[PDB]
């Protein structure tokens, strides 16, 4: 091998993934308040 | 049944122990099998892929 | 990751069971189910929700 540059080693990088909802979006809960049943 | 299987698991590890004796004696002879195709075809030389 | 910020949950733990064989008492029993299975009761509450 003449020239070793670099094929198979890599910075990995393992980006967020955070998913959240509350029972009911504010959109909703300002329109419908939620009530406990 | 409320009883446990018994004496009878076991048999379950023979039997893949024995199934692991097998697939060596069957991969040997495989194994030369294609040596003999092989080296009859003429591959005298070291190489790879072959 | 997974963020529930104000939900009630409610988990059921299931039938924790072995499906094994379980004796029984035949000699002499009885049965006796009341009217809570189906909430007909506390007064007829289905047309009795008003009382006044």
């Amino acid at each position: 091998n003449y020239n070793e540059k670099s094929q198979r080693d890599f910075r990995v990088v393992t980006i967020g993934y955070n998913l959240a909802a509350s029972r009911q979006d504010e959109f909703a809960e300002r329109i419908y308040p939620t009530t406990v049943i | 049944t409320d009883e446990g299987p018994g004496e009878v698991v076991k048999a379950l590890t023979v039997n893949t122990n024995i199934r692991n004796s097998n697939n060596a004696v069957k991969r040997m002879l495989n194994y030369l099998a294609q040596l003999r195709e092989v080296v009859h075809n003429g591959y005298n030389r070291p190489k790879f892929g072959i | 990751t997974n963020v529930v910020t104000n939900t009630p949950i409610d988990v059921c733990k299931g039938p924790d069971v072995d499906g094994t064989a379980d004796k029984i008492n035949d000699k002499k029993i009885h049965v006796s189910q009341g009217l809570k299975e189906f909430q007909v009761a506390k007064g007829d509450r289905v047309e009795n929700e008003i009382t006044e």
